[PDB]
């Protein structure tokens, strides 16, 4: 229905989502060890966008959006080999970001791991 | 046809008034139509940060700045010709938006539109005095003018929303072209001429014009910067002090010099001063209440801006009902009771917002907005009082004083009471208590920025106590500023009651 | 919609439970009161502004209050009881303002009534 992307392994990944409007909706990232898609960061579509981070990744991660291809560009440091997880990117949620809840869309994610 | 007619006009001159009245109404809507069209334009072009703020500031700055010299230009150039020129320039600039090179072009268009509008409101009030020479008839003539100048602020959001829902953004001015054109088609066919003679008019004064324009613009912009940035910066401080001293220089130049641009001698008469003071604090009320109630309807009842504006009809209908009956009451009760009574009723209607409606509901808001509309309608009596004892040329001069005090009152009320409301909202919300359990840092600023921002950050963050707390804090702040405005209004009402002399009466000028 | 409050758990440490009703963001917005036999109604363990729990001076340390958004309810657990309590222990809902609920002031809705025995 929409598009998704992936990233490399260290350094950091970058998602994408063709289509979509995200004028109010919630659009963010999730991860999971082999149990739950806890979540790391999200953006809510307000003036210049409201950014919400997780408790364990605060400051270490940077997330931004481009209003030219609805990209989900991301960057980070402190690539500790403990968050090697089934990373995913989702959008189009009514609210309550960073929580596994009502979502009208989900991607394929990406295959990333650190040794 | 002809731009020189003596004897004023026959018994059909009333139609002329109508031709002016409705037209002025349209002219007082444009700014509102722009404001709710601000986001749309932003989508199509580059707001470029400060450019988007200049877009909304330039029209108020120019209107408050070029209002005194243009009145003298109209007086020495032909009042009918000045009005027609203003209308034609307004129509041409409204058609010029069709070329959407969205750029500095918008700023230039708004500047030219403000310059054109500076010749509309000051000139129309003087033309009303010129056409009507009878106190009993002039009172009921000015009542209709009062309704229009202001039914416009309330009716702006409704028409703007109806226009923006259909058509497109560039229709925001396209509706104003066929309506304004008809104006001139009648403005040349049922208007007299005044054209104050060269006998008492000397050559134009460059220093008076430059000093007045710069002082007025500096004052308005310093007030706006005070409201936006707070009383900590040094540049607005120096700007306001220089503007005040330059206004003092202008007053001292106009006091003693021969044939002054704005003869400051009507303020000696108490009748002029009473109305001049009344207009400022009459506009204070709406400048605060309209915006604050629009935000309250936006947030609490969860309505769209179009419907939020539509819900504010009772304020308009109260004025529309009370204004026509005002001159009849003033003629038989005198002004000393009637004019303060409107301000007092507005104060009562803004008190009932606090005393009775701490958990405000829409019924209380409507039954308060009606009383606020009564004090809105008192502007007709106040305007009448201003032009009660004033010769023709001095009346053409005094229309400028009326309009300048009106606009300054709007700016002052908006800035001061909006700043008070924001400060009260920030102190009542107490965002520092939501740190360890959620909102910290950047998000906190949003929660302090506006009630809508706090509500949506609560919705996104997943913590729900913030939404209820923010809505309660905004309600309390709105009600508190309503009470403060009521106190100011009563205090001003006492002054206006004490100012008006006993023998004064809107009829029997001499 | 007029909110309806139901109470349970009362009877013969004990957990009282009060169920919520029509409400958006139905959390931190329902309190506990009690109508003592000798005295009038009293304020025990409600929610203040910001984030504060206003326990009564008598039962400040004995009582505890908890809330769960899922299946919106409120729980009041009483331990180390004393020669007071008994009473009625009304549930209470805050005065709605529009759809949002919170408001500085008094409570408007009062639930059913009595049957706390100690």
């Amino acid at each position: 229905v929409q598009l998704q992307e992936s990233g490399g392994g260290s350094l950091r990944l970058s998602c994408a989502a063709s289509g979509y409007t995200n004028s109010r909706k919630c659009m963010g990232w999730f991860r999971q060890i082999p149990k739950e898609r806890e979540g790391v960061a999200a953006i809510y579509g307000f003036g210049r966008g409201l950014i919400l981070y997780a408790d364990s990744v605060k400051g270490r991660f940077t997330i931004s959006q481009d209003n030219a291809k609805n990209t989900v560009y991301l960057q980070m440091n402190s690539l500790k080999p403990e968050d090697t997880a089934m990373y995913y990117c989702a959008a189009d949620s009514p609210g309550s970001c960073l929580s596994r809840s009502g979502y009208n869309y989900w991607g394929q994610g990406t295959q990333v791991t650190v040794s | 046809f002809t731009k020189t007619t003596d004897m004023m006009t026959s018994k059909k001159r009333w139609t002329a008034l109508v031709v002016l009245a409705v037209s002025l109404f349209v002219v007082t809507m444009d700014m509102t139509i722009l404001i709710m069209a601000l986001p749309e334009l932003v989508r199509e072009l580059e707001p470029s940060g400060t450019q988007q703020l200049w877009i909304v500031d330039i029209y108020s700055l120019v209107l408050a700045g070029f209002i005194i010299p243009l009145s003298a230009f109209a007086d020495k150039w032909g009042r009918k010709k000045a009005l027609l020129t203003g209308f034609a320039l307004f129509g041409l600039v409204s058609l010029a938006i069709f070329f959407a090179e969205s750029a500095e072009f918008v700023i230039a268009i708004r500047f030219l539109l403000g310059i054109a509008g500076a010749l509309i409101m000051p000139t129309t009030l003087s033309m009303i005095r010129v056409i009507f020479e009878n106190p009993k008839e002039r009172a009921t003539a000015l009542a209709v003018w009062s309704i229009a100048s202001s039914i416009g602020a309330v009716f702006g959001p409704i028409i703007g929303g109806a226009l923006l829902e259909q058509f497109s953004w560039h229709s925001a001015f396209l509706i104003n072209v066929p309506f304004a054109i008809i104006a001139v088609v009648a403005g040349l066919f049922l208007l007299p001429e005044s054209k104050l003679s060269k006998e008492k008019s000397h050559s134009w004064d460059i220093p008076s014009t430059i000093l007045s324009i710069a002082g007025m613009i500096g004052l308005v912009w310093s007030i706006k910067e005070f409201s936006k940035e707070g009383l900590a910066d040094i540049i607005p401080w120096v700007v306001i002090v220089l503007a005040i001293t330059m206004i003092v220089i202008f007053v001292k130049r106009n006091l003693s010099s021969s044939d002054p641009m704005l003869d400051v001698r009507l303020f000696k008469k108490r009748s002029f001063s009473a109305g001049t003071i009344a207009a400022f604090m009459t506009m204070f009320a709406m400048a605060s209440v309209l915006l604050l109630a629009s935000q309250w309807l936006q947030v609490v009842e969860e309505l769209s801006p179009f419907k939020a504006g539509l819900y504010l009809l009772p304020m308009a209908i109260g004025d529309m009902v009370f204004a026509p009956i005002a001159p009849g009451l003033a003629a038989r009760f005198g002004p000393k009771i009637v004019l303060p009574s409107g301000i007092g009723i507005a104060a009562i209607g803004m008190f009932i917002m606090y005393f009775f409606g701490h958990p405000l509901s829409y019924s209380t808001m409507a039954l308060a907005l009606i009383l606020v509309g009564a004090g809105m309608a008192s502007l007709a009596v106040a305007s009448a009082l201003i032009m009660l004892e004033t010769p023709t040329s001095k009346a053409g001069n005094a229309a400028a004083v009326e309009e300048s005090m009106y606009n300054l009152g709007n700016v002052f009320g908006v800035a001061v009471l909006g700043s008070l409301s924001s400060m009260l909202y920030r102190v009542f919300l107490d965002i520092s208590s939501f740190s360890s359990k959620g909102i910290v840092g950047d998000l906190a600023h949003v929660a302090e920025e506006s009630v809508v921002g706090a509500v949506e950050v609560a919705k996104a963050t997943g913590i729900k106590q913030l939404a209820n707390e923010a809505v309660t804090s905004f309600n309390d702040a709105f009600v508190a500023t309503a009470l403060v405005g009521g106190i100011i209004m009563i205090i001003i009402s006492i002054v206006v009651y004490l100012l008006i002399p006993k023998s004064l009466d809107i009829t029997k000028q001499k | 919609m007029q909110v309806q409050l139901q109470e349970s758990g009362g009877g013969s440490s004990l957990r009282l439970s009060c169920a919520a009703s029509g409400y958006r963001y139905s959390d931190n917005c329902v309190g506990w009161f009690r109508q003592a036999p000798g005295r009038e109604r009293e304020a025990v363990a409600t929610y203040n502004s910001g984030s504060s729990t206003w326990y009564a001076d008598s039962v400040k340390g004995r009582f505890t209050i908890s809330q769960d958004s899922a299946k919106s309810t409120v729980y009041l657990q009483m331990n180390n009881l004393k020669p007071e309590d008994t009473a009625m222990y009304y549930c209470a809902g805050r005065n709605r303002l529009g759809s949002y609920c919170y408001m500085t002031g008094d409570f408007a809705y009062w639930g059913q009534g009595t049957q706390v025995t100690v």
